[PDB]
């Protein structure tokens, strides 16, 4: 029954449970790797070597939080929970095939701490730059180990948008127009449209990095006419979109976290808020360039990519205004999970402003490769990506489990998460404007107190990690089982109980015209 | 249940295919760097294994079980029309590479395309041919598919033999083409965009006439109704990509790169 | 160079810098506004118990919404594309000089005149002379006349690197196959630092880059020594 | 109608293939080999080949194919 | 003569296909020349410019290639 | 199959000190590796 | 050949609790365990490979 | 010189661009030879070939454009 | 649906058009006009224009299109 349950799963709920441990487990790897970084940069001088065992731990702390945190705990694990009960349908399209894009993770993970195992690790950056990911200056396996690793993970996500893009076409009930469907259920819809027009891209480019590397092809190799910059251009053809992924389902998360917790029945414009992220998803396919204004592209296509980019502020003014319009009037419930929706709505503005900064390519020539860019993402990512997800986590716990967290213990987890992840990232852009580059082991003396100040930020955000863990176990140890939920009159994923039940909806709902 | 959707029964295959990738994927990096082909070798033996018993699944749930209601079929549809698009955005990764090679020849290949000790194949030569045979299997296809919707058992399976005997064809020409053509994939960006972006094609080539060679033995077993073959329809889109991957193909890397 | 504690922008040594100073106040006063507002509106819709629960009408206030951010990015976009093509506009340099990128070091390379070339490579920390820069000084320095408009050119023979010096706002790839050009004009004599700003390998953090900016007259003679 | 697509595959798609067929047999037969020249640019060789000798590619024909060295 | 200058044929960041173009042009001419017994000097020009353009390294690479029979632009 | 709070879950919960050890292997596990990655890289 | 569709519908259909993927007979178990064997195996053999290329 | 020679880049009955190009092959050399003060003997070639192969018509309209300044080839 | 077209047309379509028409306008002012060069392919007269003088064309702009013996 055990393995027939948990290794041959075809039920939506026990797959986002999965997701959801797997994803828990990825974060714990990512913070590993992200105190690593932290400890080198406290002090001036080397703790741990030189620049390749420190790039080796970057390059896997970001794989890790982005395709083994991030992306299995929004859309493989909420969006598997929440989708099929959020329009009423009995689980996914396809509730087999959606087994194996939870199982081709353990394996895509496998890979990747393969490839950190073997040789002298793949100390690349993220992105995979040749030719330093080349067979000459990252010779053996290392690399072709984290190749493979995004190929399963991307065969991973395009099956799973598949399964997504087919339910909410095809299972909602049939009075239910996609204009009726919920925040939550667009953001995930338009997440996994941008799955499958991208990863099919980054799998070409780094399909050709593998036949570079092992079978004499030469399309990044300038001694057979390649070019390295094709690759640069493949590879953000897919990254820009795919931050748009790793934030959509958040947004889709935050208007219903700030709706439940204003007591409105409804996000303030639905039509607005359905068009913004339709058009943040669209504008996100024409703008990739901006991750190249010093690669030595025409000033025309600079100008063109400066303008295309700054153009995606419009849309997303539309989301967080329309946030804020719909905490007017309400009636606030200072939960944990309204906590970590308010955060998330200043800090991400934060962080959507600094990329704005950075969108002028004559500004990003002197930011560029700095620490100002890593401030800008770990604010869209570590202090939105990341409430959003510790805000879904706290809202829907009592939803997935039956049992309910001690809130006063998940403030208090917030706290000490807001002053870490603030303490850690604010004092980067100093370091950025005064010309720390990014992927460095050590750095000029000039810069130690900004990195001592930022490595102490980073200990604070363990101590949440930390007490997360101790959170959840409280829960799960005392069993304070749920009675009564408000709000079910639109919030229909509660409506079947706490946890609901293996098959839900086997009568479907009743909605007439 | 009172829905007409398909709660599937709980199936080993998701976990296998998943251990067949690690397999495929550790294995092929155990032939480039270990000089081993063991674990390719059951990765590709498990993967086959996984595909047979899957689909061999889906035919009984539907032929056999009835679990292909209307609503069913229509998810089906969807699913296989966004696989398709998956993969035209995977072969858009080829032809950007070979345009952005193409358009600006650098001073090593002699600062012109065709490269300099480059001598293109013929275009009117075998990839015509080339051409005029998935043109023809895509007429015939159709053929195959409308004798079905008229119930003609006979006339689908002669369409259906000749649409396969043409995929053969193109792949035995382009297998003869591959051991004459006097570059190689090691012949720069020219040789590294000929052959990658046309051998992905005659992959999706195989697996477009082995998914035929699966419709056609369906039908020999009387699977499919008159109004009920999706198996038959998505092959025949698949088939049908195919042809127009093709004709791209055809026109930007014989054609226009020659 | 940075300095301990700083929190903005190295002192513009070019005019492009001062230009570039001058755009990042603009749109930092604009990122400040936009944050502070968004941060107020929130403390204001959570400090009432007054409450408005029923369906609110969205389309006049979502007219502000759109309409007042296009016109706060024009306002950036103009100034912003105003200095892009600043940058791209013809100057005529009165000297060539080429960098080229190695695992870990910089090349120089002279050839308007004489064959003058040479390899510049980090200080190591242990060899460092009495108030010298951990990390910063290099055995040969990029010595360039001061007060004169000169065309920088910058490649790779290996990875990717990229030379930059933010005093004088520049970032310029350095790539195998390709010679990326930027302009260099300081306005000062002095010492000017930058660091490789492309992930290179072992020794990225360890290959930065010095121009020594002179008078014509002391770089001639430099360039003569230097054969 | 079927009858149609039937019209259309022997009547215009197979008369196509076996014209084509023709033009391409009438043009086979050997081709002179270009004198070897070892241009920087082809025959790469960044690593061995993961089969035969390292040195050969996966349908290496002698005839038509030099090895970075020259003809075999 | 003290630098290259400005060539609205190549008026962007980049600069590979200038010094090429500069390269082949001194070459060409240098073929031409040679061959009726005119002056070399008539290519003084392309000299001065490829030198001052050009990485050392691509210079030699291709001299050597030039000398190899292995050149792959028409000269 | 079991249904309800605590049994819709791969982990037993029905002992609050067992489900500390195995939680604490799970996350334990998972913060450990890159140390001991790290350790490995560097006694090479 | 005959239509022998309405035999394979009552097999699959026979009321025995069999999963689809083991509901044709004994022929599926052996396939199924065959097939299980070689992936968890080959994992374990992938294991051991990993096991040996982490060290010169 | 008794006659042009075939010209593997003017194969085809359509000889207009072997008349063009041969005719601006002579007046760019011309103008080359002529910028440094070089020896216009040099371009000989090209002056034989595009005498033997263009009209005289067409040669005496292009010497007329390029003395009014309206010649549209470059030179 | 019509409910989506006009979601179309209001939030992708007419949005395009607007930027389009700021791009436009923004590049709006009068370049300046080349020195004029008689070249015998252009200002063609094989016939009188049946309309003015003719020697103007249809949409003649005295600004930029100059006559076969130069600006007005
Ligand atoms: C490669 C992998 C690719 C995946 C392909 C997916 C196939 C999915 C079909 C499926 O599983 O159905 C089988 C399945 C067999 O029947 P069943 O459900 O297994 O049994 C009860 C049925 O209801 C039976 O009802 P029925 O109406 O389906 O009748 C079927 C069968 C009933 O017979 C039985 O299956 C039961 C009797 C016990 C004998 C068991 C022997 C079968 C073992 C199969 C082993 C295959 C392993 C594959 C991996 C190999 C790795 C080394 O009756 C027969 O007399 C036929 C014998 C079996 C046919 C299948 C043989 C497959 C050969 C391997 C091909 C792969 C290569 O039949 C179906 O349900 C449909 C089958 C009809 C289509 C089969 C077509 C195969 C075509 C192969 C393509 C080769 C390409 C060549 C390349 C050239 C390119 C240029
Ligand atoms: C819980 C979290 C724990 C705390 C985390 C770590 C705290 C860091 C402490 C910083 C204090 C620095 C210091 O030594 O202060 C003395 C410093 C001495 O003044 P100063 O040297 O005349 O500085 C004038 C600069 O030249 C002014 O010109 P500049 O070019 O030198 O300055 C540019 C610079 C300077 O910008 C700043 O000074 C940052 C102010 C912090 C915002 C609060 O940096 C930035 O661009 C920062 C980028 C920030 C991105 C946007 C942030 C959104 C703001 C959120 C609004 C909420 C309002 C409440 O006093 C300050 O300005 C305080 C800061
Ligand atoms: C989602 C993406 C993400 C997240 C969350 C983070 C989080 C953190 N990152 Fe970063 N990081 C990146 C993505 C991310 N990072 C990327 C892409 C790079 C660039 C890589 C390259 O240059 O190639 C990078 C680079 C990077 C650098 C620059 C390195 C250099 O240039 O040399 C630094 C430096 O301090 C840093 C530190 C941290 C720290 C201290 C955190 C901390 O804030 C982390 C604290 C912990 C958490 C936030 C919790 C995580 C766990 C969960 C949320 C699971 C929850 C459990 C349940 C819900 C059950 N990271
Ligand atoms: C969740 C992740 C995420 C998100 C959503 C974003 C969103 C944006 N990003 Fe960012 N970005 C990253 C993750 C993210 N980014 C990562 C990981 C990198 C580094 C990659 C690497 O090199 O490793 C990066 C790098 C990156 C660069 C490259 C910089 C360089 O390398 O030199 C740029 C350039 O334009 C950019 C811009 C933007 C912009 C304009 C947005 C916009 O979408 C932001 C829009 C939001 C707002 C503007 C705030 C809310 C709006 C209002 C309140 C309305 C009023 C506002 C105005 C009028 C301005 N980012
Ligand atoms: C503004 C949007 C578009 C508007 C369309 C045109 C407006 C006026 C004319 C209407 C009819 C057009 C159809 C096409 C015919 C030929 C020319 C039209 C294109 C035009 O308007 O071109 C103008 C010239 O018109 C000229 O000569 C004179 C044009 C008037 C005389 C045309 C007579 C020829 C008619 C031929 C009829 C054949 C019909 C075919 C029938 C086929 C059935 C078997 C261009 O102005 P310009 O000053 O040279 O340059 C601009 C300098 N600043
Ligand atoms: C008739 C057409 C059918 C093609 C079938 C032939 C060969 C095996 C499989 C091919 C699969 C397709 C593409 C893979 C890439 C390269 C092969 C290209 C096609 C081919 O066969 O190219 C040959 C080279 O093969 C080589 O290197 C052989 C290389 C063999 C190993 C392949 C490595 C596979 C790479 C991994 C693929 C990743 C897939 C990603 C999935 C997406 C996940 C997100 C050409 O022969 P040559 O002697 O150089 O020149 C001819 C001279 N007379
Ligand atoms: C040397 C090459 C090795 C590489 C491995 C791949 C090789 C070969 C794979 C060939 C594909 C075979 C697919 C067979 C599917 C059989 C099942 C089937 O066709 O199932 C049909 C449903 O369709 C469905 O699931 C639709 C199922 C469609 C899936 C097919 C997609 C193509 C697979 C691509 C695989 C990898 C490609 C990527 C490479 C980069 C069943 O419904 P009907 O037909 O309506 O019947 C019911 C009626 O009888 C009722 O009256
Ligand atoms: C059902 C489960 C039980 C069965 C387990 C499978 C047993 C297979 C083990 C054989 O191992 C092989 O050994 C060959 C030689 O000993 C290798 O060829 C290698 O060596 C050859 C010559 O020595 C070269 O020509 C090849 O290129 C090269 O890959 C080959 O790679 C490798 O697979
Ligand atoms: C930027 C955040 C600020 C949020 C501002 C939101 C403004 C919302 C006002 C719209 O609600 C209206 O209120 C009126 C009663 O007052 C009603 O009568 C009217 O029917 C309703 O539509
Ligand atoms: C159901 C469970 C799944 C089955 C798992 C089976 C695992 C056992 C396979 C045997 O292992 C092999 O040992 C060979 C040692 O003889 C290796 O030969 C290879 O390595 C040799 C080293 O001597 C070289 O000669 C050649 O590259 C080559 O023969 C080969 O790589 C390796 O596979
Ligand atoms: C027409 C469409 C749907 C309306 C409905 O059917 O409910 C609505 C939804 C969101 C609207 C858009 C958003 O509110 C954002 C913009 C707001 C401006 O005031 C008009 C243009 C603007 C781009 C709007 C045009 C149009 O009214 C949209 C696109
Ligand atoms: C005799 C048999 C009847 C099938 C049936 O109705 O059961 C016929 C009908 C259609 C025939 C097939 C088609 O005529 C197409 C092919 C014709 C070739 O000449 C033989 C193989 C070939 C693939 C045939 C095999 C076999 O004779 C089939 C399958
Ligand atoms: Cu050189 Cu980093
Ligand atoms: O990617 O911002
Ligand atoms: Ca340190
Ligand atoms: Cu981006």
């Amino acid at each position: 029954m055990f393995i027939n349950r948990w290794l041959f799963s075809t039920n939506h709920k026990d797959i986002g449970t999965l997701y959801l441990l797997f994803g828990a487990w990825a974060g714990m790897v990512g913070t590993a790797l992200s105190l690593l970084i932290r400890a080198e940069l406290g002090q001036p001088g080397t703790l741990l070597g030189d620049d390749q065992i420190y790039n080796v731990v970057v390059t896997a702390h970001a794989f890790v939080m982005i395709f083994f945190m991030v992306m299995p705990i929004m859309i493989g694990g909420f969006g598997n929970w929440l989708v099929p009960l959020m329009i009423g349908a009995p689980d996914m399209a396809f509730p087999r095939m959606n087994n194996m894009s939870f199982w081709l993770l353990p394996p895509s993970f496998l890979l990747l701490l393969a490839s950190s195992m073997v040789e002298a690790g793949a100390g690349t950056g993220w992105t995979v730059y040749p030719p330093l990911a080349g067979n000459l200056a990252h010779a053996g396996a290392s690399v072709d180990l984290t190749i493979f690793s995004l190929h399963l993970a991307g065969v991973s996500s395009i099956l799973g948008a598949i399964n997504f893009i087919t339910t909410i076409i095809n299972m909602k009930p049939p009075a239910m127009s996609q204009y009726q469907t919920p925040l939550f259920v667009w953001s995930v819809m338009i997440t996994a449209v941008l799955l499958l027009l991208s990863l099919p891209v980054l799998a070409a480019g780094i399909t050709m990095l593998l036949t570079d590397r092992n079978l004499n092809t030469t399309f990044f190799d300038p001694a057979g006419g390649g070019d390295p910059i094709l690759y640069q251009h493949l590879f953000w053809f897919f990254g820009h979109p795919e931050v748009y992924i790793l934030i959509l389902p958040g947004f889709g998360m935050i208007s219903h976290i700030v709706t439940y917790y204003s007591g409105k029945k409804e996000p303030f414009g639905y039509m607005g808020m359905v068009w913004a992220m339709m058009s943040i998803g669209f504008l996100g396919f024409i703008v990739w360039a901006h991750h190249m204004f010093t690669v030595g592209m025409d000033v025309d296509t600079r100008a063109y990519f400066t303008s295309a980019t700054m153009i995606i502020a419009i849309p997303t003014g539309v989301k967080v205004f329309s946030w804020l319009a719909t905490l007017h009037g309400g009636n606030i419930k200072w939960s944990p999970a309204m906590m970590w929706a308010l955060g998330f709505i200043f800090l991400f503005t934060v962080g959507g402003l600094t990329g704005i900064v950075l969108a002028n390519s004559s500004l990003d020539i002197v930011l560029h490769d700095t620490y100002y860019v890593v401030a800008h993402f770990h604010y869209v990512l570590s202090m939105g990506a990341v409430f959003a997800i510790m805000g879904g986590f706290v809202h829907w716990f009592p939803l997935f489990s039956g049992y309910t967290l001690n809130d006063t213990w998940a403030k208090i987890h917030f706290a000490i998460m807001f002053v870490g992840v603030n303490m850690t990232f604010f004092p980067q852009h100093f370091l950025g404007l005064s010309g720390m580059p990014r992927r460095y082991s050590d750095y000029p003396d000039a810069y130690t107190m900004w990195n001592t100040i930022s490595s102490m930020g980073s200990f604070i955000s363990l101590t949440a990690v930390m007490l997360m863990v101790f959170i959840i176990w409280e829960a799960f140890a005392s069993k304070r089982e749920v009675l009564t939920v408000d709000l079910t009159t639109t919030n229909l994923e509660w409506l079947n109980g706490c946890p609901p039940p293996y098959h839900t909806f086997e009568e479907p709902t009743y909605v007439n015209l | 249940q009172t829905h007409a959707y398909h709660m599937v029964n709980p199936s080993p295959w998701p976990l296998t295919g998943a251990l067949s990738a690690l397999l495929m994927t550790s294995g092929l990096t155990m032939w480039f760097h270990f000089n081993s082909m063991t674990l390719l070798m059951i990765g590709l033996t498990t993967n086959m294994l996984t595909m047979y018993q899957w689909w061999r699944d889906v035919i009984r749930e539907s032929t056999f079980q009835g679990h292909h209601t209307p609503a069913v079929q229509k998810g089906l549809r969807y699913g296989m029309i966004l696989f398709i698009i998956s993969e035209v955005l995977f072969f858009t990764g080829f032809f950007w590479a070979f345009y952005h090679s193409s358009l600006a020849p650098t001073p090593e290949l002699g600062g012109c395309w065709p490269p300099t000790g480059i001598h293109p194949l013929n275009p009117l030569e075998v990839p015509l041919l080339n051409t005029s045979v998935l043109l023809a299997s895509g007429v015939s296809i159709t053929w195959a598919h409308h004798s079905l919707m008229e119930g003609d058992r006979k006339h689908m399976l002669q369409a259906l033999f000749i649409t396969i005997t043409l995929g053969v064809y193109f792949t035995l020409l382009q297998a003869s083409e591959y051991y004459e053509a006097p570059f190689t994939i090691s012949d720069g960006v020219y040789g590294s965009t000929f052959f990658v972006a046309t051998g992905f094609h005659g992959l999706h080539v195989i697996i477009g006439s082995t998914f035929l060679i699966v419709c056609f033995f369906r039908q020999l077993k009387f699977h499919f109704t008159s109004n009920h073959h999706f198996g038959f329809e998505a092959a025949a889109w698949y088939w049908h990509f195919v042809d127009v991957v093709w004709l791209f193909l055809y026109v930007s890397i014989y054609w226009w790169g020659s | 160079m940075a300095y301990p504690m700083q929190l903005g922008f190295q002192d513009a040594t070019s005019p492009i810098m001062e230009e570039l100073l001058h755009f990042h106040d603009h749109t930092l006063m604009i990122v400040f506004l936009i944050s502070s507002l968004v941060l107020y509106i929130i403390s204001l819709m959570l400090t009432t118990k007054l409450t408005h629960t029923s369906t609110m009408d969205a389309q006049e206030v979502e007219t502000i919404w759109t309409i007042l951010p296009a016109i706060i990015l024009i306002l950036i976009a103009l100034p912003s594309l105003r200095i892009l093509y600043m940058m791209d506009e013809i100057n005529n340099p009165s000297l060539t000089v080429k960098t080229m990128g190695h695992q870990w070091y910089w090349s120089y390379e002279y050839t308007d005149y004489e064959d003058l070339s040479f390899d510049s490579y980090m200080i190591p920390t242990s060899e460092l002379k009495p108030g010298e820069l951990r990390l910063l000084e290099v055995d040969n320095r990029v010595v360039l006349p001061m007060e004169m408009t000169i065309r920088m050119l910058v490649s790779s023979e290996d990875v990717l690197h990229s030379w930059a010096v933010p005093s004088l706002g520049l970032k310029t790839d350095a790539i195998p196959g390709r010679l990326n050009q930027t302009t260099l004009m300081s306005s000062r004599p002095g010492l000017y630092y930058g660091q490789c700003s492309e992930i290179c390998g072992s020794n990225h953090s360890f290959m930065p880059i010095v121009l020594e900016l002179v008078p014509l007259k002391y770089f001639e003679k430099w360039s003569a020594s230097m054969l | 109608g079927a009858r149609t697509w039937r019209f259309l595959t022997f009547g215009l798609a197979l008369p196509s293939v076996a014209l084509c067929t023709l033009n391409s047999w009438l043009h086979s037969g050997h081709r002179e080999r270009p004198a070897f020249i070892p241009y920087h640019h082809l025959r790469i060789r960044t690593k061995p080949f993961s089969w035969g000798d390292g040195n050969h590619t996966f349908f290496h024909n002698p005839r038509v194919n030099p090895l970075p060295t020259g003809y075999e | 003569y003290q630098t290259a200058p400005f060539d609205s044929r190549f008026p962007n960041q980049n600069q590979t296909r200038n010094c090429w173009q500069n390269y082949l042009d001194f070459h060409r001419c240098e073929k031409a020349m040679t061959a009726k017994g005119g002056d070399v000097s008539v290519c003084e020009w392309y000299r001065r410019v490829y030198k001052s353009l050009c990485p050392i390294s691509w210079v030699s690479t291709w001299d050597d290639r030039r000398a190899e029979g292995t050149f792959p632009g028409k000269i | 199959y079991e249904e309800g709070p605590g049994k819709n879950i791969p982990f037993s919960v029905e002992n609050k000190w067992r489900l500390l050890a195995m939680m604490t292997l799970f996350f334990g596990s998972g913060f450990a590796a890159p140390f001991f990655i790290v350790r490995h890289q560097l006694l090479k | 050949f005959e239509n022998r569709v309405a035999e394979k519908q009552k097999l699959f259909q026979e009321d025995n609790g069999l999963p689809v993927h083991l509901k044709g007979g004994a022929t599926d178990n052996i396939l199924y365990r065959v097939t299980m064997t070689l992936c968890l195996g080959g994992t374990l053999y992938s294991l051991y490979c990993l096991g040996w290329a982490s060290f010169p």
